[PDB]
């Protein structure tokens, strides 16, 4: 039993848990048909904002570690992630959706702290936000 | 001169802060 | 994929491998033998890369983004006419000023852009071709 | 900031950054 330091240095760094604060924290594989997504080998000089290794390493048993509250997306327990720059500029900068560029990329699991699901489709689709919140300056209950 | 202090004092963070949040309070009040 | 190559230095040579080979290549070959003809002119000779792309049908595509490797080699750096029996007797050596941001030309796409990235990767048929050649007198830890 | 971080911070400074910052440097933006 090495445990070897492919999981030593690799089991987070406990980084990202605390880096960028460990939560929001969601969907998206550890790779499929590579070809396309991209800033792949390329986020200026490391891979900060993607990730390496290790399903059954970490996640089986890492534990519990530095949160957010609840959960739930879509689904579950498999493959995962690593950013700081979250829903919004999630996907003006990577992962575009539904399908994607490449084939459809699948699945995962989040945990944020704004009470709901599926983290595709209305979150996650360039959702300027950012531009329609100059639009509720004179909203709701104004004469 | 002030798309600064309102493209930036709304970026605190990138993401889901006032940001996501009137959209929720766009979701509350009717 | 769709690669090969057009060449040497200037006076572009599309000989019987080198441009008379585009058949069921890309076959628009009257205007675009001077399109890629400024794109590879008045830049001399060491080794000057083409990019060059797949389509539906018949034409127009991109040249190159960077021509390293032994090219910002052998214009100056590392007095590199890197004689026969490649050399461990120092064909010429250097330091990293005619290696590192001769070109930054390399930052386009080697998918590491920081330097001693790219800097290093094109040290790679220059530097440890047998005469190691040095990017320090190694740094002193402390 | 959602909850309480605005809920009333507004209380204390009410008719004066809001019948200001709609009509007022809120003038002043994009």
């Amino acid at each position: 039993m090495p445990n070897k330091r492919n999981v030593e240095l690799l089991a987070t760094l406990k980084e990202n848990l605390e880096r960028a604060q460990g939560s929001f924290f969601l969907v998206n594989y550890q790779g499929l048909p590579a070809k396309e997504t991209h800033a792949l080998r390329q986020a200026l000089k490391q891979n900060g904002a993607r990730l390496f290794v290790a399903k059954n390493t970490l996640i089986r048993l890492a534990l519990k570690e530095l949160g957010l509250p609840e959960l739930d997306g879509l689904q579950g327990p498999s493959a995962v992630y690593e950013d700081p720059v979250a829903a919004a500029k999630t996907l003006v900068q990577f992962a575009k959706s539904n399908p994607k560029g490449i084939p459809q990329v699948k699945s995962g699991l989040l945990q944020g702290q704004i009470l709901t699901a599926k983290d595709v489709e209305a979150l996650a689709e360039l959702p300027t936000m950012d531009e329609l919140r100059a639009e509720l300056v004179g909203v709701l209950q104004a004469p | 001169m002030a798309l600064d202090i309102e493209r930036i004092k709304e970026e605190l963070s990138q993401a889901t802060v006032l940001e996501l949040k009137q959209l929720i309070d766009a979701l509350k009040e009717a | 994929a769709v690669v090969k190559l057009q060449l040497p230095a200037g006076k572009a040579t599309p000989a019987p491998p080198v441009g008379p080979a585009l058949g069921q290549h890309g076959a628009n070959i009257m205007e675009f033998v001077k399109a890629f003809n400024a794109a590879t002119a008045n830049m001399g000779d060491a080794i000057v890369p083409v990019e060059i792309t797949i389509y539906a049908d018949r034409s127009f595509t991109f040249v190159t983004k960077t021509p390293p490797a032994s090219y910002l080699i052998r214009k100056a750096a590392g007095l590199e006419k890197g004689a026969h029996k490649p050399g461990r007797e120092k064909v010429g050596r250097i330091t990293w000023e005619q290696v590192l941001e001769i070109a930054k030309q390399k930052m386009p796409d080697l998918n590491t852009t920081d330097l001693e990235a790219a800097a290093r990767m094109i040290a790679g048929s220059a530097r440890s071709m047998g005469v190691e050649v040095v990017g320090a007198p190694e740094v002193k830890d402390a």
